[PDB]
DNA sequence: CACGTTGATTTTT
DNA sequence: ACAACAATCAACGTGA
């Protein structure tokens, strides 16, 4: 029922380890929906356990009712964030290191002696999304929503200004047919009574998004040049 | 002061994050030539000069979260080793090592700044932070200094051949200010004294800290809130605009103008705020924490309790 | 004094910082026209003139970072060679090449002041130093002197043509004073005697040592500490304010003014202070250390012990 | 997991 | 007159 046009401005550089090639780790230019859903609603709705230990410390709980860090809490809260479209962007490639806390340091080869386990020993280069960037998302909810005007994202918990407007009922309209979505859209969240006819894809962990799609189903023309899929909810394909 | 604030904090570390944030508002003032570099240059980004609707872009120096958090973090671990709460010896039962498998799961550093071993445990950082920015432009805020390394016999030549050991290096200037908000979630009272300790007790940052890089962390306010208040960039763009770009001002005018800009911003940001420690209440609070960090009995007591609380969190809710 | 101070130090060098800073508070007074340059002019920076009262901007000279650690470092190395603990001949088992491969990785210079070239790793300097600032403004504190170079025939021509070998250079005036804190981390007692020896035994600093740049280091305090005290710039800005900018005072009154501002500032630092050697206790200790450096048996023993300490650190935790 | 081992590229008026 | 640096930062295989 309610729809919020939220534009995200980076107030410091955002890193996600989306792909890795040698010394270089890089960030995809679309913020994945599930990452933004926890950035908005973790602590307010979804639980935020400070510690983990066990299998729960390296296995996601995305869509597992048995665990506390679910995105399904939000299905029951009647809320859905869409993934983020880049409106304006830049990248910085910045090195990062391991600290030499001891007075003496030996450069050790990764996998050598004293280095035989997967940890960030030595150095790497992160291709971060930079302060010079702006992204656009939509949140759809069935209740007026107290959205936080600051969020944190990614590998380094980096600040985003969220400036948000509710799209009023005088300028949205509801319809059904074939439509080009033109915003990003997560295929895992697609229900029955939507079908995807065409898509162009952005290959990305944890699951690939569409950057552009043609759908058949119900939609909201939220301004005269974008069409948002109606009825999407977290994990609806399962 | 501290006797009144003891109500605000959690009585012991919670499992889930509850949304109590104590925010430290600071100006980090450069005192001698820091070098916040990666990739062989001083880190910079283009930004808008200020919040009042400028066309005007400005290259400002960026101190990344790593470059400020790790110097605070490591200055806590050496304090805990000096109090004898943790050890450097591989044969001790209270060993803690900074990054590998040998990280503790109990000590104050591990619970407040976090750890990740793998399946054997991990803990999220309770100290939230942002990348800090120079209040002025890079062109105003740096100078490049030559270095050389001759033979001990005083000469760039040895055996009639020249050393290649000359280059330039880039340095930030001795008055450059980096407005900062550091934020601490869901902390106990002693957790606040440990972290506020790091902010006041650590004094060197960036590369070549053996030779350079002293900074003065001037605390400007402490703010208790239900949520995240504003970014370093947003404070810096507000502070530039409150000055209209006359950046050539003394440290005390720059701190008092930051204290009123912080309160101008806090009135607009939609989170509820329990306490706003500024001015003479901050200067008495700072004296009352300086009095802990100068007293052997008082500090070993508080940090002993912190240890216990974090050792109890570890065994009750943490990585056991 | 030395009989009690011995207890504060560690019995051998650790691999990790265990608190235990010793801070050497000094005034470095110019005696014979120092040249402190990079990029062909005397190094200078704009600073607030003093902390609280005299809040106007002022340019002051900068004794930049290594200009106050390479003199110390090299003077200690020629003592290690004089005592025969290290050598400068190739094909001797105790060679130590300065700033190359073939650095010893075991001698007191290699451990206390650090190394980073070639295989066998890198070592962080246990002496922490910082860039020092002139207490006065540049304008009252420098002069430009013409130099020329004729032919040995006593004239600027050898065939009727001119040599034109004429140029200016800027030199810092005598009695110009640079307040500074040198800091030593995790020393043994013999390591303190070595570093303190360098500070009292060095006397030339700038460019053109062969002709210029003598200085007088007056140690004004030694402070045992749980962590970093104030920056060089902060002690300078405090000392200028205490004099009101009236800097034409004798060196005895200036060393006594530095002593009272350093003690005022130390009582505002979040640092447990184990020992605070000043005044009549410091001019006791300085004599008890002069008695080491004037005695051939005592110095050989002490610095020989240091060699063992630093060679054992090397085999136990360092370069093996 | 804990022992052991040691070759490769082609060039910026 | 003449230097603009210098090093270090695996990739497997085999047996227990």
């Amino acid at each position: 029922t309610k729809i919020y046009r939220c534009k995200l401005t980076l107030h410091d550089n955002v890193f996600f380890a989306s792909r890795e090639m040698g010394i270089l780790y890089e960030t995809e230019k679309y913020f994945h929906n599930w990452a933004l859903s926890y950035a908005f609603f973790k602590g307010t709705i979804i639980p935020h356990p400070y510690g983990l230990v066990g299998q729960n410390a390296q296995t996601p709980a995305y869509l597992d009712r048995d665990r506390e860090q679910n995105l399904l809490h939000l299905n029951d809260s009647g809320i859905y964030v869409f993934p983020a479209q880049p409106i304006h962007w830049s990248y910085q490639i910045n090195t990062f290191k391991a600290a030499q806390s001891a007075y003496y340091g030996r450069s050790v080869q990764f996998g050598g002696k004293g280095a035989t386990k997967n940890y960030p020993i030595n150095y790497g280069r992160a291709k971060e999304l930079a302060v010079g960037s702006e992204f656009l998302t939509y949140i759809v909810s069935q209740k007026e929503l107290d959205l936080p005007v600051w969020i944190r994202l990614g590998k380094w918990s980096s600040k985003i200004r969220v400036e948000v407007e509710a799209i009023a009922p005088d300028q949205i309209k509801t319809a059904s047919g074939v439509y080009v979505c033109n915003h990003p859209l997560n295929p895992l969240d697609c229900p029955a009574n939507q079908q995807i006819l065409l898509y162009n894809r952005v290959v990305m962990p944890p699951s690939s998004l569409f950057s552009q799609s043609q759908l058949q189903g119900d939609y909201w023309q939220i301004d005269r040049n974008t069409f948002l899929p109606q009825g999407f909810h977290y994990g609806a394909t399962t | 002061m501290l006797d009144s604030l003891k109500s605000q904090f959690q009585p012991s570390f919670p499992r889930l994050a509850s949304g109590h944030y104590v925010h430290f508002l600071m100006l980090r003032h450069s005192q001698s030539f820091p070098v916040f570099q990666t990739d062989g240059v001083l880190n910079t980004t283009r930004t808008q000069a200020g919040l009042l609707e400028k066309t005007d872009q400005l290259s400002r120096l960026v101190m990344f979260k790593r470059k400020q958090t790790t110097p605070e973090r490591l200055a806590g671990r050496e304090l805990l080793r000096n109090l004898g709460l943790t050890s450097a010896d591989k044969s001790a039962k209270n060993l803690c090592e900074y990054n590998g498998e040998g990280s503790c799961k109990q000590c104050p550093d591990c619970i407040l700044y976090g750890f990740a071993i793998g399946d054997s445990g991990s803990e999220r950082s309770k100290v939230y932070s942002d990348s800090a920015f120079s209040l002025g432009a890079y062109e105003q805020s740096h100078r490049s200094f030559t270095f050389n390394a001759p033979f001990e016999g005083g000469t760039m030549s040895e055996a009639g051949v020249m050393r290649s050991a000359i280059n330039e290096l880039d340095h930030i200037l001795p008055e450059v200010t980096f407005p900062t908000v550091e934020s601490l979630r869901d902390a106990t009272y002693e957790g606040f004294i440990y972290v506020l300790g790091n902010l006041l007790r650590t004094k060197r940052y960036g590369a070549q800290e053996s030779r350079t890089g002293t900074m003065k962390n001037h605390l400007v306010g402490i703010v208790f809130a239900d949520g995240e208040i504003f970014s370093n960039l947003h404070l810096t763009q507000a502070l530039y605009d409150q000055m209209g770009g006359e950046l050539n001002k003394p440290i005390s005018e720059l701190c008092e103008t930051a204290a009123t800009v912080a309160q101008d911003l806090l009135n607009k940001e939609p989170v509820r705020k329990s306490e706003l420690i500024f001015g003479a209440h901050l200067d008495t609070l700072l004296q009352e924490v300086n009095d802990i960090y100068q007293n052997d009995a008082e500090l070993t007591k508080l940090l002993g309790s912190l240890y216990q609380q974090t050792q109890d969190y570890a065994t009750e809710f943490g990585a056991l």
